[PDB]
RNA sequence: AAUCCUGGAUGGAACGA
RNA sequence: AGGGGAUCGAAGAUGAUCAGAUACCGUCGUAGUCUUAACCAUAAACUAUGCCGACUAGGGAUCGGGUGGUGUUUUUUUAAUGACCCACUCGGCACCUUACGAGAAAUCAAAGUCUUUGGGUUCUGGGGGGAGUAUGGUCGCAAGGCUGAAACUUAAAGGAAUU
């Protein structure tokens, strides 16, 4: 018979259920428990200032071959450092 | 434990109905089996059908056409305004010119034609077609 | 291996199969045969094709052999093909002119024909 | 099959099923008048009977229990009413 | 968000039978499984016969047989015994030969 | 052309004229040029043409499989699917049987009753593997509502206004458009009130005229 | 409605038993077959010989309104059937085909044992259960003699029978070729009963063969 | 099948298996339509004149369609026999 | 590696885990 | 005319890319 | 924890093989294997198919019970019973054939009667890893069981079949 009930006076099973279900996708998780606020380097936020403390260069993953020319950076309003990537070929000599 | 004998009568049928039989013997019988049957003698979806008197709770022998496609249970019976009619004709029917939901009104058993006719609604039963 | 392969058994075939009033069983006059009767390339083929010629009438001399007919095996067929004998082994005169039934059979005759001639036995397991 | 009277089955179809799945349930059972050889009197019997029924004139031994049938006893006149 | 891995399908098994042993591995097999064979064969070979008949009293002497079951696992038996192996449709097959 | 297959010879003779009479008697095609002759107006199209891969010792065999539907938007669509060692041989051998396994569509009316019908009949369903195609009728207007390829089909078919509904993997043409042809071919195998009326069985005219062009001989 | 002419005469009857056509299955009776009457004890069921007959006129009726007599094939791999076959398709204008089927016969153009016939006649449909089936994909009705064993599957008019003695099915063969002859027949129905034996069917092996080639040796 | 100027629509209305009284579709391959002979005096069946029955793959899968046709026949009068209502 | 072993590893691990554990506590 | 009959097995070492 | 303790035999010791071989093979063999009184409570604990109920295809065989048969045999030729045979039936372990259906397929008389989506009801899953881990509770003498995350990482992992 489907296994859930269909019964008339079922919606507290039927809602309970769902309650206990919807915690098997990633985005309802996330929300919910408040990920973006307590781990997640910008907390819920699009964008984040940060100040330039080094320059890198990240080898590839293979099958690849090449150097990345990113940064760290340690952010202003958390204090966490934090790898960015910089594009478009120079501008690892316009920042500094 | 049967639930609904509504239910396995008109699995029975829609099983007969399948395998090209032209009658079926179902039980146990109910007044709400025999008003289904009479909606579908109603409307030509069947034939005739012949109750059988056992003490108990009865059987009932339809003879049928090949005239129906399925006829179906909705249970839990859930209960309908007149603006879910069109939603469950919908759902539940292949075509807008044809086929029958059956409810149950305190005029009683009839389709969504009829209840249309005598606005009234009530509680949902199947379907025919 | 001196298996003969499907070109030259197809040509004694045919051959056997249109010419069985000639074709004696002697590789050699079967040999010129061929090559009166034959557009083969090759003397090779037309040996071969001979002996096996032979080899098939051989074994047809002594007893039938499937795939072939040449037309005399058929009107011999044919002039077989039907035998009606002096008397069937329907008639019950072969018998005693009665037909030795059981009770369900004389049961059925009973139901559907008419007078019938029987007899009846009750054999058992 | 694909077309049959379910409403008037033969009677030899309907005999050889069993006794609750025929078109309307009943007893393959029965009832029977018994006298024994020593008295005139009819005793009442059922053929599934559980007990061990005595006739009352002579207490005597008419119809042991078994699985199904009451066996009944050493020869004796018994009819089915 | 649990996460798992594979998972296995299935012969009719019974409930439990009581295991014999393998009568060249040792290995508990259970009876159900537990390749079967009955090794009735004569004491003598089908030579020695004529040699013994004639060095025996009591003639027709009897000849009698020695009977032995043998259970074989499964491993034991596709190395020697003839089991050997079958294509999807032969291995429905069920018949002795 | 030379035609075998006796409604070959009647359609060569020209008694057959209409495709209606070889559906009502469920005859089984064999010649394309059956139909090419009955509906000249048919017209092809190319779904999709996908490689497919035999390992063998050396390599790997690489053959194509071409999905070529046809019709005319007049009641009438195939559809084959074939594979071979060139995309333009399986092409023209999947055109044959497209045009080999060609089935009628009921298309009627979602509402009422105006000309011309522009819909399906009736909700109908196909499977292959684990594709469903569900077609549901739609008002005037509504256009076909539907992935590329079934739109596709069911322009061909002639069908102006459908809504549809899928499941399954729908990233597989194959069964994806085998499934919608089942939907539209059961159109018809479904008893409407309509069609309640018993009908007196016409006669088939490979029995009527069968001794006008059964196969005879012409020895000279 | 069927004339009394066209009833179950005692000489055919007499036939019928003699030929013991109404032998039927030691084994089983498929359910599809009611043509039993009250079995046989230790052993076989009895067949309805009247149903035999009125089925078998009917398979004549739908010979008969085949217009074209060679488009009905005429299937035997029973050894038993193959002069049966063969004679009945003297006989009438029928094509048989006796032993082998070679699959394709039914389908399949340009291959050369083509035939696009309008009815298939079976011995046994389990011996020719390809031609059965041939004739599910290409849209052929088929008459077939039955036993109470035989399947019932794809075979339209169904002859019971008993397949299993040469007999029985030789003369069903000829009863059929006897009826669809007084149909469309120069034949009168009644005071004819056709001058050809039954025995000209009923395979004959091959040590008669051979006992009656011993025969046109001596005289 | 028909529109609102009568004017009937629908091409290739189906032909129903009489058994079952169902559609029998263009793809249906295993369908067979039977045709029967009426006779007259003198034997004589009558060449052109029919008597029809359709059946459907279905039917004849099952195996039903022996007796579905000693049914058809029987009520349609050329059999006072082998089908019998009570089985 | 097999998942046998593996349950077996993370259960030596886990009472060497609780031992160091009642060391501070 | 003499005349008793047989079917049946195993057997070490061989890591890597 | 008592008793028992023949056999086999975690550990261990030894002979050999081996590049090594504290592994396979061989000989010893402690705990254990048995039992009593208590604990543990897991298993590929597997028909990885939840229970209940109805319907839907053929076939034969089998276990238990019942009915019927001028049935066979044993008896006391011939009676009852007992065992068998035939037919039927209820209820079980299952099986053979087919697909009207179902399914991704393998296969399935249920895994069918499900986009022509609803008979009743419980449990569980939501890409793979991390992880059935950490932590906290709870049970346990312990071994452990039950409950049970996150960070972080990743585009595949996986299932049936094909050459
Ligand atoms: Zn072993």
């Amino acid at each position: 018979g489907k296994g859930k009930p269909r019964g008339l006076n079922s919606a507290r099973k039927l809602r309970v259920h769902r309650r206990n279900n919807r915690w098997a996708e990633n985005n309802y998780k996330k929300r919910l428990l408040g990920t973006a606020f307590k781990s997640s380097p910008f907390g819920g936020s699009s964008h984040a200032k940060g100040i330039v403390l080094e320059k890198l260069g990240i080898e590839s993953k293979q099958p690849n071959s090449a150097i990345r020319k990113c940064v760290r950076v340690q952010l202003i309003k958390n204090g966490k450092k934090v790898t960015a990537f910089v594009p478009n070929d120079g501008c690892l000599n316009f920042v500094d | 434990t049967r639930s609904s004998v509504l239910a396995d009568a008109l699995n029975a049928i829609n099983n007969a109905e399948k395998t090209g039989k032209r009658q079926v013997l179902i039980r146990p019988s109910s007044k709400v089996i025999i008003k289904f049957l009479q909606v579908m003698q109603k409307h030509g979806y069947i034939g005739e059908f012949e109750y059988i008197d056992d003490h108990r709770s009865g059987k009932i022998v339809v003879q049928l056409n090949g005239r129906l496609n399925k006829c179906g249970v909705i249970s839990p019976r859930f209960n309908v305004k007149i603006g879910d009619i069109e939603k469950w004709t919908a759902n539940l029917l292949p075509a807008r010119q044809f086929g029958y939901v059956i409810l149950t009104t305190s005029a009683g058993i009839m389709d969504h034609e009829e209840a249309r006719r005598k606005h009234v609604s009530g509680k949902i039963l199947g379907f025919v077609y | 291996g001196r298996v003969r392969t499907k070109t030259v058994k197809r040509a004694s075939k045919a051959l056997i199969e249109r010419y069985y009033p000639k074709l004696t069983l002697d590789f050699q006059t079967n040999k010129r045969l061929c090559d009166e009767i034959a557009t083969i390339q090759s003397k090779r083929l037309r040996n071969k094709i001979a002996g096996y010629t032979t080899h098939l009438m051989k074994r047809i001399q002594k007893g039938p052999v499937r795939g072939i007919s040449f037309k005399l095996q058929e009107e011999e067929r044919e002039r077989k093909d039907q035998y009606v004998p002096e008397v069937s082994a329907l008639d019950l005169s072969r018998s005693n002119g009665v037909l030795n039934v059981d009770n369900q059979t004389s049961d059925l005759v009973k139901s559907l024909g008419l007078k019938l001639p029987l007899s009846v036995i009750n054999v058992s397991a | 099959v694909l077309v049959q009277d379910l409403l008037h089955p033969t009677a030899a179809s309907e005999a050889r099923k069993h006794k609750l799945k025929t078109l309307v349930q009943g007893p393959r059972s029965y009832f029977l008048d018994v006298k024994c050889p020593g008295c005139l009197n009819i005793t009442t019997v059922f053929s599934h009977a559980q007990t061990a029924v005595t006739c009352e004139s002579c207490s005597t031994i008419l119809c042991t229990p078994t699985g199904g049938k009451a066996k009944l006893s050493e020869g004796t006149s018994f009819r089915r009413k | 968000p649990k996460k798992r891995a594979s998972n296995g399908r299935n012969k009719k098994g019974r409930g439990h039978v009581k295991p014999v042993r393998c009568v060249n591995c040792s290995k508990s097999i259970p009876k159900d499984k537990a390749i079967k064979r009955m090794a009735i064969r004569n004491i003598v070979e089908a030579a020695a016969v004529r040699d013994l008949s004639e060095a025996s009293v009591y003639p027709e002497y009897a000849l009698p047989k020695t009977y032995n079951k043998l259970h074989y696992c499964v491993s034991c038996a596709i190395h020697a015994r003839i089991v050997r192996v079958r294509s999807r449709e032969d291995r429905k097959n069920r018949a002795p030969p | 052309w030379v035609p075998v297959t006796k409604l070959g010879r009647l359609v060569k003779a020209g008694k057959i004229t209409t495709i209606e009479e070889i559906f009502l008697h469920s005859l089984p095609v064999k010649e394309f040029q059956i139909i090419d002759t009955l509906l000249p107006g048919l017209q092809d199209e190319v779904m999709n043409i996908k490689p497919v891969q035999k390992q063998t010792r050396a390599g790997q065999r690489t053959r194509f499989k071409a999905v070529v539907v046809v019709g005319d938007s007049n009641g009438h669509v195939g559809l084959g699917i074939k594979t071979a060692k060139e995309v333009a041989g399986a092409i023209r051998a999947g055109i044959i049987i497209a045009k080999l396994s060609v089935i009628p569509i009921r298309r009627g009316y979602w509402g009422t009753n105006l000309g011309q019908p522009h819909s399906l009949a009736t909700k109908t369903t196909g499977k292959c593997g684990s594709v469903t195609v569900r077609l549901i009728p739609a008002p005037r207007g509504s256009g076909i509502v539907a992935s590329p390829a079934v739109k596709k089909l069911l322009q061909l078919a002639g069908v102006e206004d459908v809504y549809t509904q899928s499941n399954g993997k729908t990233r597989t043409l194959e069964n994806t458009l085998k499934a919608a042809f089942v939907a539209i071919g059961n159109t018809y195998g479904f008893l409407t009130p309509n069609l309640w009326a018993e009908q007196p069985l016409p006669v088939s005219p490979l029995d009527i005229y069968s001794d006008e062009a059964s196969a005879q001989k012409k020895r000279f | 409605s069927l004339p009394a002419t066209f009833d179950l005469t005692p000489e055919d009857a007499q036939l019928l038993l003699a030929a013991n056509t109404h032998l039927g299955a030691r084994n089983v009776q498929v359910h599809q077959e009611p043509y039993v009457f009250n079995a046989r004890p230790d052993g076989v069921h009895v067949i309805n010989v009247g149903k035999t007959w009125e089925k078998l006129v009917l398979a004549a009726r739908i010979i008969a309104a085949i217009p074209n007599p060679e488009d009905v094939v005429a299937i035997s791999s029973r050894t038993f059937g193959q002069r049966a076959v063969l004679k009945f398709a003297a006989h009438t204008g029928a094509t048989p085909i006796a032993g082998r089927f070679t699959p394709g016969s039914f389908t399949n153009y340009i291959t050369r044992s083509f035939k696009e016939p309008r009815l298939v006649i079976v011995t046994d449909p389990r011996s020719d259960a390809q031609a059965i089936k041939e004739a599910s994909y290409v849209n052929i009705p088929v008459i077939a003699l039955t036993d109470l064993d035989s399947p019932s599957e794809f075979v339209d008019v169904a002859i019971p029978c008993n397949n299993r003695g040469k007999h029985s099915i030789g003369l069903i063969w000829y009863l059929l070729a006897r009826e669809v002859l007084r149909l469309r027949g120069a034949l009168v129905d009644r005071t004819q009963p056709w001058s050809i034996m039954p025995d000209l069917y009923f395979y004959r092996d091959p040590e008669e063969v051979e006992q009656q080639v011993a025969e046109e040796a001596t005289t | 099948m028909e529109n609102d100027k009568g004017q009937l629509v629908e091409l290739y209305v189906p032909r129903k298996c009489s058994a079952t009284n169902r559609i029998i579709k263009a793809d249906d391959h295993a369908s067979v339509q039977i045709n029967v002979a009426k006779v007259d005096e003198e034997g004589r069946a009558i060449p052109g004149e029919y008597v029809t029955y359709a059946l459907s793959g279905y039917v004849r899968s099952r195996g039903e369609s022996d007796d579905s046709l000693n049914r058809l026949a029987q009520n349609d009068g050329l059999l006072k026999n082998v089908w019998s209502y009570s089985r | 590696m097999r998942a046998k072993w593996r349950k077996k590893r993370t259960r030596r691990l886990k009472r060497k885990r609780r031992k160091v554990r009642a060391r501070s506590k």
